[PDB]
């Protein structure tokens, strides 16, 4: 199929409407960051030759 | 299409699945690229019919509905300006829905401000918007609400000069 | 930056080779429309909100925060004056109250 980029929102905007909010939510996200790696060393001399 | 040829590449081991997995690796992280600057928003916004933003002017980067490409001019214009084993992979998003997604943060940042960012779209009339702005560089309200008209002009020959000066400048 | 909505504050987890961030958010919820202005006209002056927004719930007029819904009286004491309601498009007719009028009334 054809992706949908989003559900459909119109908002009702009028000039002299406004929209406040009544309640909150504490909302809670992860977010995941790679810090580091694995340290790996190689000796040249033992890879290449032995 | 050489056998042999082949046959003694293969002694060189899997330096081509390493190549290749090196170009795979590049082509999803482009359609990352563009996931992550584009599809900030899961909400499709819309403008509404009416254009009374308090003497706002946005036709010259709202899309055009005489365009089949459903582009604003300056998009239009950006994209006019714009010129053996190898191929193309298509992105994963077309440029009518990247122009749509821009389309709908227009109208989000338009209607809503910044509410739309943070939450639910939160309807506000532009100069209270702008009101809010002016707050926020510290300059009271008072000045944007008295200087409204003045504002609005420079604001829209602003973007035309913005319009002028990319079509005017290789 | 940190997180969708309006930050408040942030955890830090270890991970291996990594960190995770526990962002707390504060997220707007039950919005409800309301008629607004940007200014109060009051007798021949102009009121503008010192830190919220003029609504209207269909009768009266009230100033709110602009990111919690908690209507309370105009007055002097949230309301500042600049010019008179000729320039202003969009200013109301509405009335203010003086905290300081029923202590010299009284
Ligand atoms: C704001 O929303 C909260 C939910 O986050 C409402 O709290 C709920 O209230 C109902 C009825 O009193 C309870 O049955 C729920 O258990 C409550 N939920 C929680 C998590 O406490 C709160 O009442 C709402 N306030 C307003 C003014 O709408
Ligand atoms: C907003 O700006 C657009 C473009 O500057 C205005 O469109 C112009 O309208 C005049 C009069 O109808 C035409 O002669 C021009 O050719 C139009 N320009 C273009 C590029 O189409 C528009 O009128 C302005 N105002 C509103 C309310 O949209
Ligand atoms: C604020 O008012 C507007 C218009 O009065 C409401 O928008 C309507 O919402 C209903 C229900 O989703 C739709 O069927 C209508 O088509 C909408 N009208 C328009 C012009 O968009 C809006 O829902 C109201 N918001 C609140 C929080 O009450
Ligand atoms: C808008 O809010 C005001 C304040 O809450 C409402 O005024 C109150 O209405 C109740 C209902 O009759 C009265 O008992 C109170 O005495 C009123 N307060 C004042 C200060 O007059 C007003 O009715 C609300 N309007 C609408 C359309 O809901
Ligand atoms: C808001 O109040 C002002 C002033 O009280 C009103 O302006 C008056 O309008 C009448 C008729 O339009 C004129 O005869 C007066 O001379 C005006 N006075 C001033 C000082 O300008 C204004 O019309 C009111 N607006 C509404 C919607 O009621
Ligand atoms: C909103 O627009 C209407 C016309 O559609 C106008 O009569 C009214 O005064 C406007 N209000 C504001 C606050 O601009």
């Amino acid at each position: 199929y054809t992706m949908s980029l989003g559900a459909e929102n119109s908002v009702a905007y009028s000039n002299n409407s406004i929209a406040i909010p009544t309640n909150f939510t504490i909302s809670v996200t992860t977010e995941i960051l790679p810090v580091s790696m694995t340290k790996t060393s190689v000796d040249c001399t033992m890879y290449i030759c032995g | 299409d050489s056998t042999e040829c082949s046959n003694l590449l293969l002694q060189y081991g899997s330096f081509c699945t390493q190549l290749n997995r090196a170009l795979t690796g590049i082509a999803v992280e482009q359609d990352k690229n563009t996931q992550e600057v584009f599809a900030q928003v899961k909400q499709i916004y819309k403008t509404p019919p009416i254009k009374d933003f308090g003497g706002f002017n946005f036709s010259q980067i709202l899309p055009d509905p005489s365009k089949p490409s459903k582009r604003s001019p300056i998009e239009d214009l950006l994209f006019n300006k714009v010129t053996n084993g190898l191929t193309v992979l298509p992105p994963l998003l077309t440029d009518e829905m990247i122009a749509q997604y821009t389309s709908a943060l227009l109208a989000g940042t338009i209607t809503s401000g910044w509410t739309f960012g943070a939450g639910p779209a939160l309807q506000i009339p532009f100069p209270m918007q702008m009101a809010y702005r002016f707050n926020g560089i510290g300059v009271t309200q008072n000045v944007l609400y008295e200087n409204q008209k003045l504002i609005a002009n420079q604001f829209n020959s602003a973007i035309g000069k913005i319009q002028d000066s990319l079509s005017s400048t290789p | 930056f940190c997180g969708k909505g309006y930050h408040l504050m942030s955890f830090p987890q270890s991970a291996p080779h990594g960190v995770v961030f526990l962002h707390v958010t504060y997220v707007p919820a039950q919005e409800k429309n309301f008629t607004t202005a940007p200014a109060i006209c009051h007798d021949g002056k102009a009121h503008f909100p010192r830190e919220g927004v003029f609504v209207s719930n269909g009768t009266h007029w009230f100033v709110t925060q602009r990111n919690f819904y908690e209507p309370q009286i105009i007055t002097t004491d949230n309301t500042f004056v600049s010019g008179n309601c000729d320039v202003v498009i969009g200013i109301v007719n509405n009335t203010v109250y003086d905290p300081l009028q029923p202590e010299l009334d009284s």
